[PDB]
């Protein structure tokens, strides 16, 4: 396995090469995210039960 | 009357069988009930087939052909169609050696029953592997399953019979003449009582004569009283013997008096075929006297009572043991070893005894036994001048003290006895096929024919006889396929044909086990309701009638598989995994003994396999 | 000694990535989202019993029309409803009783499953003929199989135990692309929104993020203590969700290329075993092996709320497109549909 140990640093070689950001960046892309589509989210802004399958909706 | 199982049955049998290695060619074809089937499915299923098996039966017939111009016709017919025939239309697969094995001995006007051998073995190639095959894909391999389930199913009572009047009587029991009821063929029951066994300790006679009967009632013995059956009751051992209302020859010594010469050789023959099939399996007799053989309807002959017989392919006895007037003198000695020997010098002494109404040791009614001890081994016996030569070279022959003098010890067996000028103007081919006629026929409905000159039991006792019921397959097969066999395919098959036109029309065509990766399924009950199952590799679903299964156990949930019993009647056991327990009992004792197997191979299997998998297995809560 | 001055590459190597993340490490998503209000009281009640399996339940897949869902299950079998009555769509019997996974395709018109059977195999909903039949099995693994989802009518990923995914062409039934990597048993894998990268966790505690075209592992993310049974993107395509036998979830960022949070509670013992996002992201859903399903708030670890429904664990469950509602599906027999 002198073979094998010896591809685990090139994969590692590939892996470490990459551009990286900050996470105060990342969470505020995420928490952005989450804040623009919340409206959008049935989960957390109910919509009338007459258009929820599981409720109320009778045509389909 | 005999109920055949269902089609379904066919799932856990061919399992049974596989486990035993009992669905191969040799082992099905071989066997009465399983050749018939599978030359019904050659003759009317498979066109390549039925030359091979019309072939076959033709040769078989050949075998049987008594004289030797019957032969030589049949022969030419046989070459003619099946091999000449063939081998025009460029349709014979048989070898030039098969060929020229046939063709060489017709050419030569030689027709001996053998001729067709190199045949007989070259069908059976090409019939084992792809016919066999398709055979097993076939209905009759369905029914052959449902035939050999009712077989492995055997459990017999007095109710299975219709008992008739007496027809013999002896120390320990008492013989009566029964019909039996699902396929009406006439036995003879031999019921035994077991309080006079132990009190008489005769425990090993009792014994010895099941293991002995056991070993001579295969391969069809016109000249001995052979079992298809052995059984128990509370109280009684009951074998089911070959049918013989004609009472014995000691009774028939007392009212005929004396035979001639002429009447005691056809005695003689058939009694002589009767010891030489006993030798071949290595048993010895002993015990031959007038007394102990038997008439039918027709006063032919068998012989009778196997307990102080002994099997010598192990160990040679020693003891004498038999009656005084006819043993041998090897056998009177202590400390000295005999084989077949000592029924020679038998037969000779029961011989003389039919010609001169005393054993001829015996010399004046004197119950002296150590006279007629000392006449055995010191006297040659004198033979009356009315006795013919041809008469005396044979009896001189069978009483010669010597065991390396005597006829029959020699080497060649019953064949120096057969050559014997005594015997020279009969064809032993016509004595075994009974085609002599009978001296006496015994008179109709005779009172008192077979008759002989004669505290509790614990589990102790009966522990004994526990492994006595017994069935000879090769008997039991032959009695179906002579009765109720055929008509009862055909009861069977109307059946089948209008629940396919009842299950067609209701909508349950389609069979849940296909398509899938079910391992065994059948019909079972549990508590009793009886519902059909299905064994997957994980689980053991059930269904009612009608529906499909919406109930199941799985594999995971099993915890052990046991055998109990509940309501003298033996039992599946499973407990589940939080100590619940179900229950299951089967339709017969080759379902029972499977599905315990199966159950417990699917579980130990699944639970290793579940351990295995992350996903699958129980975590730590 | 060249296997002991690669063995020491190695160490060194990995401590190099350790440096450029924590470098990138300068706030924490808890603080980054400390000011924004909590999420509420999440009572999502049952809204849909769904009763079918005659056994455990151990996957499920909603279809994109948000209402026909495949479950599959001990009992050998799949069943497809329609969430919206109950209905039963199709009943697949299986050629295997060791089924372990389900997917439902993007269009509507194949359904795929698979176990130790080790052996993925499409099944055609819209025959020709009428009848749901195998089109395609799909053989190549040499261990079970334990998820797999589709990209289109002709391509689907799938993860073995066998330690590896693999890109197929159901047409050609071979393996365009194979993806070796992890050192474990591969238990779940998602694909990105773009369904040009996709995810996958193991048994080895690591997820490891592929490329579908190069084929290679361009980041693998560590950090969980024990196995991880389930894994999920985030709907943007930029981070995912995990969930592992040491009771807790981890939220991963692709960008920022390590760990930004942990869902848990001393509470919380059990292991999860499948994970979930609402449609915006703020939810993260969780089922588990005490038979519960944890709401989690994505962005302030709160735990928002509980469904308790089902007598046994929790094996499965994910929310539907349109968001309208959730499903899960227990070793109870049962699915449940719930909001
Ligand atoms: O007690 C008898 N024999 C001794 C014994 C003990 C253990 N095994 N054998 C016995 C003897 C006879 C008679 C006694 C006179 N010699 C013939 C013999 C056998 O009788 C028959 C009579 C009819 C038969 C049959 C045998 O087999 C088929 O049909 C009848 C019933 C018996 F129980
Ligand atoms: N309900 C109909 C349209 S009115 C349908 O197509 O399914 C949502
Ligand atoms: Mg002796």
């Amino acid at each position: 396995s002198i073979a094998q140990a010896r591809k685990l640093v090139e994969q590692l070689k590939m892996e470490a090469n990459i551009d990286r950001i900050k996470v105060s960046k990342a969470a505020a892309d995420l928490m952005a995210y989450c804040e623009a589509h919340a409206k959008e989210d049935p989960l957390l802004t109910p919509v009338p039960a007459s258009e929820n399958p599981f409720r109320e909706k009778k045509f389909f | 009357k005999i109920l055949l199982p269902e089609p379904s049955i066919r799932s856990v049998m061919q399992k049974y069988l596989e486990d035993r290695g009992e669905v191969t060619f040799e082992k099905i074809f071989s066997q009465k009930l399983g050749y018939l089937l599978f030359r019904d499915f050659c003759l009317k299923h498979l066109e390549e087939a039925k030359p091979l098996v019309e072939f076959y039966e033709e040769i078989k017939k050949y075998e049987k052909l008594e004289t030797e111009e019957e032969r030589l016709v049949c022969s030419r017919e046989i070459f003619d169609t099946y091999i000449m025939k063939e081998l025009l239309a460029c349709s014979h697969p048989f070898s030039k050696s098969a060929i020229e094995h046939v063709q060489g001995h017709l050419v030569k006007k030689q027709v001996p029953p053998d001729l067709f051998q190199p045949y007989i073995e070259e069908i059976c190639q090409n019939l084992r592997g792809d016919v066999f095959q398709k055979f097993i894909e076939s209905d009759k391999f369905t029914r052959f399953c449902q035939w050999k389930n009712v077989e492995l199913n055997i459990h017999l009572t007095m109710n299975d019979f219709s008992v008739h009047r007496i027809i013999g009587r002896g120390g320990f029991g008492e013989v009566y003449g029964c019909r039996k009821a699902d396929t009406g063929k006439m036995y003879a029951m031999k019921c035994l009582d077991k309080k006079r066994i132990k009190m008489k300790q005769g425990e090993t006679l009792a014994l010895n004569e099941r293991i002995m009967l056991s070993l001579v009632s295969t391969g069809d013995c016109p000249f001995i009283v052979c079992m298809s059956y052995a059984f128990h009751t509370p109280d009684k051992l009951s074998f089911i013997l070959d049918l013989m209302n004609g009472g014995d020859l000691h009774y028939h010594l007392s009212q005929h008096g004396v035979f001639s010469e002429a009447d005691m050789r056809f005695y003689a023959a058939e009694i002589i075929l009767g010891l030489e099939h006993m030798h071949n399996r290595f048993v010895v007799y002993r015990d031959l006297k007038p007394a102990n053989i038997l008439l039918d309807e027709h006063g032919h002959v068998r012989i009778s009572d196997l307990g102080l017989a002994c099997d010598f392919s192990k160990k040679k006895p020693h003891a004498s043991v038999g009656t005084h007037g006819y043993m041998a003198p090897e056998v009177l000695q202590k400390g000295v070893a005999y084989d077949s020997s000592a029924d020679w010098f038998s037969l000779g002494c029961m011989l003389f005894k039919l010609l001169r109404g005393h054993s001829p040791f015996r010399q004046h009614k004197t119950k002296d036994k150590h006279e007629i001890d000392r006449m055995t081994l010191t006297m040659a016996v004198e033979l009356p001048d009315s006795f013919s030569p041809e008469l005396r070279s044979l009896l001189e022959g069978l009483l010669q003290r010597d065991v390396n003098r005597r006829l029959g010890c020699l080497g060649r067996g019953a064949q120096e006895v057969k050559e014997s000028p005594f015997f020279r103007s009969l064809d032993w081919q016509m004595v075994f096929l009974q085609k002599y006629p009978p001296p006496l026929i015994p008179p109709r409905g005779e009172v008192n024919a077979a008759d002989a000159f004669d505290i509790k039991l614990l589990d102790s006792d009966q522990e004994l006889y526990r492994n006595f019921p017994l069935t000879i397959s090769e008997r039991w097969q032959q009695e179906v396929a002579e009765t109720v066999f055929d008509t009862i395919n055909a009861e069977t098959d109307r059946l089948e044909a209008r629940k396919k036109t009842k299950n067609k029309q209701l909508g349950h065509e389609e069979d849940y086990a296909l398509g899938k990766d079910c391992i065994m399924h059948g019909y079972m009950s549990k508590m009793w309701q009886r519902r059909y199952f299905y064994l997957f590799p994980n689980r053991l679903e059930w269904r009612g009638e009608g529906e499909a299964p919406q109930s199941l156990l799985t594999m995971e949930e099993i915890q052990s598989v046991e055998e109990t019993q509940i309501k003298e009647r033996k039992c599946l056991l499973l407990k589940i995994r939080g100590g619940k327990q179900f229950v299951l009992q089967c339709d017969s004792d080759p379902e029972l003994v499977q599905w315990k197997k199966e159950l417990r191979d699917a579980y130990r299997e699944a639970q290793q396999l579940v351990q295995r998998v992350p996903k699958m297995k129980n975590k730590p809560r | 000694s060249e296997l002991d001055q690669l063995r020491q590459e190695a160490e060194q190597l990995k401590n190099q990535i350790r440096d450029a993340r924590k470098a990138c490490a300068d706030a924490t998503l808890s603080q980054i989202t400390n000011n924004i209000d909590p999420v509420g009281r999440i009572q999502m009640r049952t809204r849909r019993t769904l009763r079918g399996h005659l056994a455990k339940i151990y996957a499920m897949h909603w279809g994109t029309d948000s209402r026909l869902l495949v479950s599959a299950s001990q009992d050998g079998k799949l069943i497809i409803w329609d969430s919206y009555t109950t209905n039963k769509v199709h009943a697949i019997p299986l050629r295997s009783s060791w089924v372990m996974t389900c997917a439902y395709a993007p269009s509507g018109n194949y359904v795929a499953c698979g176990g130790l059977d080790n052996i993925c195999s499409i099944y055609n909903l819209k025959t020709r003929e009428g009848n749901v039949r195998v089109s395609r099995e799909l053989a190549g693994h040499t261990g079970y199989l334990s998820c797999c989802r589709f990209l289109d009518d002709n391509q689907i990923v799938t993860s073995s135990g066998d330690t590896t995914c693999a890109l197929w062409d159901i047409e050609t039934g071979q393996q365009t692309t194979t993806f070796t990597g992890h050192t474990g048993d591969v238990m779940s894998l998602s694909l990105a929104p773009d369904t040009r990268l996709f995810v996958s966790g193991a048994c080895d505690a690591s997820a490891k993020l592929w490329d579908v075209r190069e084929g290679m592992c361009r980041q693998t993310f560590t950090g969980h203590e024990s196995d991880i049974n389930a894994i999920c993107f985030f709907p943007n395509g930029n981070a995912f969700a995990t969930g592992s036998d040491d009771a807790t979830c981890r939220l991963f960022d692709l960008r920022a290329d390590q760990e930004l949070m942990t869902y848990s509670h001393d509470n919380i013992i059990c292991g999860i075993t499948s994970v979930s996002f609402s449609k915006s992201g703020r939810l993260l859903l969780a089922g588990y092996d005490d038979f519960n399903c944890n709401v989690w708030d994505a962005l302030k670890a709160d735990r928002a709320g509980v469904l308790a429904g089902h007598d046994n664990r929790v094996s499965c469950l994910g929310v539907t497109d349109d968001g309208m509602a959730v499903a899960t599906g227990s070793w109870d027999s049962f699915l449940k549909i719930w909001n």
